[PDB]
């Protein structure tokens, strides 16, 4: 079509950013597990509460 | 209106698209500098804070 | 501070052109009075200013 | 302390936005001290109307 | 939105309304918030002084690189002049 | 205060840039008349030889 | 259209200050309301019975 | 940079959250080295009666 | 449950931060996209005429 043609050329773009963005976090993956703050939280609540208790 | 009041919202997901997409890879490859800045700077707070 | 950048590289572009000029400048002038005679000394004023071309 | 943050974040967004203000403030300055694409499409619709019709 | 919901927005609101109006009060009245509100009001005041200043030096640096980029031509014309004579 | 040091400090490297500037320009148009005698003295030599 | 927000998104905050202050003075054993209104309708509930 | 500021927030709520859990978390070990529930069921059960005498 | 909240919240700042920037840029006449796109289509439509 004509605008459908355009509209054809956007959807092409965006499935492209969304495999771009899909390769950043392959990689990001792979880097991290090459070798095997979270729990942190956790454990800083334990504590300010046991001051606060005691 | 009402054709714009569409496609401003599509932009927003554009420049969105474009602008994040652009400084993820970056970070990915150690520029960018934001992503190695704030996390110090909320670590530093939360060491100061301990 | 975006009206600042430029004027301050298109600045030392007008300088670093005009120091390549008289640089070529004087060296024709010292080929050409070795190759005849002559003399004379930039005297204060001058090579004060040689020290800013260089 | 949360609703402290937020009210920094409440704080940063009225900036975000007067900031915005100002730029757009600044761009309706520029355009109305010096002296059209709107009227251009309708034009090139009424001569590809205009064209195709005879 | 339920009758609910629309409640507690009503409440927040009042709550809300009360804590800006509040710091209205504070910041127009205890003298250590007051203070640091005039020495921003007053450290605007300097840093527009410094605008004005950095805006005559700009309209000042260009009409100087104008000067000394007028300079580097006519003593391009003067060198290819020697240049081509001897 | 941080913005105020910048603008501050800004207009310092303009104050130069004007000055670096203002005297170069002058440092230059000397050896100017330097270079200028220097070409009349080989010049007036050449035409003569003496 | 802003404050609107961050109203609704403040009294989260408010609500998880406030609440998490007592609740832990709750478990330590003070704050007092925790075991005086309880106490009040437990003996409501008493007067009924 | 907002998106630092929100950083935080979103921190700050993780942390409310596990002090909301750890709280829960005592409470829960306090009941164990150790009810109304059942007692409103039963005071139905006499209200009932005596209604139908 | 909580960053579903924060990653909607965070597109608005990131949104924020990356246009308020360009648009500083753009009014400045930097960031170059605001001159470059608008020719192009521009000579596009110029094309089509």
């Amino acid at each position: 079509g004509h605008m459908e043609a355009e509209v054809d050329k956007l959807e092409l773009m965006f499935q492209k950013a969304e495999s771009d963005l899909d390769y950043i976090q392959y990689r990001l993956e792979y880097e991290i597990k090459t070798n095997h703050p979270v729990t942190l939280l956790k454990e800083l609540s334990v504590i300010k509460s046991r001051y606060q208790t005691l | 209106d009402p054709i714009r009041s569409f496609c401003g919202k599509l932009r927003s997901l554009a420049s969105t698209l474009d602008c994040e997409t652009a400084r993820l890879q970056r970070a990915l490859d150690g520029e960018e500098s934001d992503f190695e800045d704030y996390p110090m700077r909320i670590l530093y707070d939360l060491h100061s804070e301990v | 501070y975006a009206r600042f950048k430029p004027v301050a590289v298109e600045q030392k572009e007008s300088k670093s052109r005009i120091c390549a000029t008289v640089k070529k400048t004087m060296n024709m002038i010292q080929k050409l009075q070795k190759q005849t005679d002559l003399e004379l000394s930039p005297l204060t004023k001058e090579e004060k200013t040689a020290a800013e071309q260089f | 302390h949360m609703e402290a943050e937020v009210d920094k974040l409440e704080l940063m967004f009225q900036k975000a936005e007067s900031d915005l203000d100002y730029i757009q403030y600044r761009l309706e300055y520029e355009i109305k001290t010096n002296h059209n694409p709107v009227t251009l499409l309708k034009e090139l619709s009424v001569i590809k109307s205009r064209y195709q019709t005879l | 939105s339920s009758d609910l919901e629309q409640l507690c927005s009503h409440v927040n609101e009042k709550i809300g309304n009360i804590k800006k109006t509040l710091s209205l009060r504070n910041c127009g009245q205890e003298p250590t918030l007051k203070t640091v509100l005039n020495k921003i009001g007053d450290e605007i005041i300097v840093i527009n002084e410094l605008l004005n200043k950095l805006e005559l030096e700009i309209q000042y640096q260009e009409q100087t690189n104008n000067s000394l980029k007028e300079l580097c031509e006519s003593l391009e014309e003067d060198y290819k002049d020697i240049e081509h004579l001897k | 205060q941080t913005l105020k040091d910048d603008i501050n400090i800004l207009l310092d490297k303009a104050r130069l840039e004007n000055q670096e500037g203002i005297d170069f320009i002058k440092a230059t148009k000397v050896l100017m008349e330097k270079n200028s005698m220097d070409i009349m003295k080989i010049r007036e030599y050449f035409q003569k030889y003496g």
